[PDB]
């Protein structure tokens, strides 16, 4: 990660303030309401037929949790991303078939989560760090693929 | 395809923004160069410090483009015809920056917005915005 | 939009490929599979080595699509309107996708018809995959 | 850039039957004439009006002549790219104003140019070879915008 300690440090300092069990669960629901078709890897949560369905499934709400506590590993590993999710990279390539091309969707959906949390307090300068942090998280989970 | 509810969710949205969406715009952009500074290549006539005066009225001007745009939901092509020539023609901003400036005005409304943002008007704005853009690049070629 | 000259190069070009078609989507989907492995996780029951029959077949499906999509090029979004749910609610392929088997495709052309790949028709061909790629996203949400 | 050697040498292999000044000026123009929005940056070639026109700009031909040059270079310094493109960088950036996007675009062309020159020749595993190098080169390119 080209990290800036002046960024590293935003990153960190803003995270220390997280909710997990709220942001994680919320991040994902999203993930599947806006872009629908990544329902493909969830089909054995439940029913996911609407907004406060997705939001409901508590299926749902815990993998949140398990995805947001990982993302939560590696932001104490910045400098070195890679190792970290190797054993992550391999899994998502070789069991699930997941196409790392949703890893950025979270991303994404990630940072606007975040927005929405911390309002003011989510400053341009802010965002510009974690959009670099959460791309760092992508290409580090679809770096082992092959 | 805006579906009547994604119109509702649009309208109601963009509704509290009211006399913001200049202030909203101003913030979107420069999000926009700080987050994604590819995206400054296309300003290099402007002055993109923080509180810039170009920064400041160039987001007026996009945001009161989408309010046209959410008054003609129905008929955004046409209402948007002079803005995709504009683009299409002399700007000529590559499709790619359209996802990024879209991107960009959601993070902001959520961060303004904390009660209309569920993810159903999150799934509606995005699915608008993504509207928006492809009706400004669908005459570069 | 496709343009006359849009539509009288396509229909040049798939006009020379005739009875390739499938061997064609074969080495396209093949030359995907090599260059961006990503793309391997639509096709996990697949059997994905160099020559294997089961990417034959799904060539030959997918050239014969793209096949009719030309014989309807004034109507493509009827014409596929099939394929088009599939894609976006059995199988739910990414969109990004789509523009990499475009280009795997393109590649492909050009390296059997070395006398009408010109200028002109490459700039018509990727219009045209461009158009079907967007038909068949178009109903993704 | 994850080349291995054979990935490297098919890539030295085929790049050392191109005929540099030529292929450069295919790709060019051939981008000029796809992608239509990217003369915006050589407004002073002259006649850009019809694919004729721009194909067969000597100005164009002189400029591909001059891409390759410093492609054919970059390719005798897989392992430095970023290196080898600072200075290419830093003036596509700070002086010339360009979408690194474009870079990427050009990318694809040359690849499509190349296997229209090489048919059969142009086999699957040299292609995705090809993919990775100008991808690396698409990146190198970008890495000083700021
Ligand atoms: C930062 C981004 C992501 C991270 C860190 C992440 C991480 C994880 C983790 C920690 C697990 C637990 C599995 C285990 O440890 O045994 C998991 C499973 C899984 N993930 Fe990911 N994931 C991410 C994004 C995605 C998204 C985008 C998709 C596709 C929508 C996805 C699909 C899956 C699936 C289908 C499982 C299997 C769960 C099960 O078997 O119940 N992941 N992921
Ligand atoms: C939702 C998408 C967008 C909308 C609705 C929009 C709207 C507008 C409007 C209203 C103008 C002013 C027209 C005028 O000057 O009279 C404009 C100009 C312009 N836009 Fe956009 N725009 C969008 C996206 C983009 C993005 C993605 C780029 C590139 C990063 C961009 C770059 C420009 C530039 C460089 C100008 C002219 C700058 C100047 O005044 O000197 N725009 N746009
Ligand atoms: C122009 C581009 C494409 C066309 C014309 C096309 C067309 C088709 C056709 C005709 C089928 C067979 C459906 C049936 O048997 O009823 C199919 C299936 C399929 N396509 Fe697409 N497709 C395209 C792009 C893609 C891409 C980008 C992906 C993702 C990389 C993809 C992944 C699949 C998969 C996984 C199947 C199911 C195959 C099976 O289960 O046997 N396709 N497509
Ligand atoms: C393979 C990627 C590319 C390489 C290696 C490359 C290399 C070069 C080189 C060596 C120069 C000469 C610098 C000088 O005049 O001092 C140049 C000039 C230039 N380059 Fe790039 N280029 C690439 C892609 C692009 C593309 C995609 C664009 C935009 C479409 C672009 C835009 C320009 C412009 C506008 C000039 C100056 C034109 C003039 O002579 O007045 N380059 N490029």
């Amino acid at each position: 990660m080209h990290l800036t300690p002046e960024e590293k440090s935003a990153v960190t300092a803003l995270w220390g303030k997280v909710n997990v069990d709220e942001v994680g669960g919320e991040a994902l629901g999203r993930l599947l309401v806006v872009y629908p078709w990544t329902q493909r890897f969830f089909e054995s949560f439940g029913d996911l037929s609407t907004p406060d369905a997705v939001m409901g499934n508590p299926k749902v709400k815990a993998h949140g949790k398990k995805v947001l506590g990982a993302f939560s590993d590696g932001l104490a590993h910045l400098d070195n991303l890679k190792g970290t999710f190797a054993t992550l990279s391999e899994l998502h390539c070789d069991k699930l078939a997941v196409d790392p091309e949703n890893f950025r969707l979270l991303g994404n959906v990630l940072v606007c989560v975040l927005a929405h949390h911390f309002g003011k307090e989510f400053t341009p300068p802010v965002q510009a760090a974690y959009q670099k942090v959460v791309a760092g998280v992508a290409n580090a989970l679809a770096h082992k693929y092959h | 395809v805006l579906s009547p509810a994604d119109k509702t969710n649009v309208k109601a949205a963009w509704g509290k923004v009211g006399a913001h969406a200049g202030e909203y715009g101003a913030e979107a952009l420069e999000r926009m160069f700080l987050s994604f500074p590819t995206t400054k290549t296309y300003f290099p006539h402007f002055d993109l410090s923080h509180g810039s005066a170009q920064v400041k009225g160039h987001g007026k001007k996009v945001a009161d483009a989408l309010t046209n745009a959410v008054a003609h939901v129905d008929d955004m092509p046409n209402a948007l015809s002079a803005l995709s020539d504009l683009h299409a023609h002399k700007l000529r901003v590559d499709p790619v920056n359209f996802k990024l400036l879209s991107h960009c005005l959601l993070v902001t409304l959520a961060a303004h917005l904390p009660a209309e943002f569920t993810p159903a008007v999150h799934a509606s704005l995005d699915k608008f915005l993504a509207s928006v853009s492809t009706v400004l690049t669908s005459k570069y070629r």
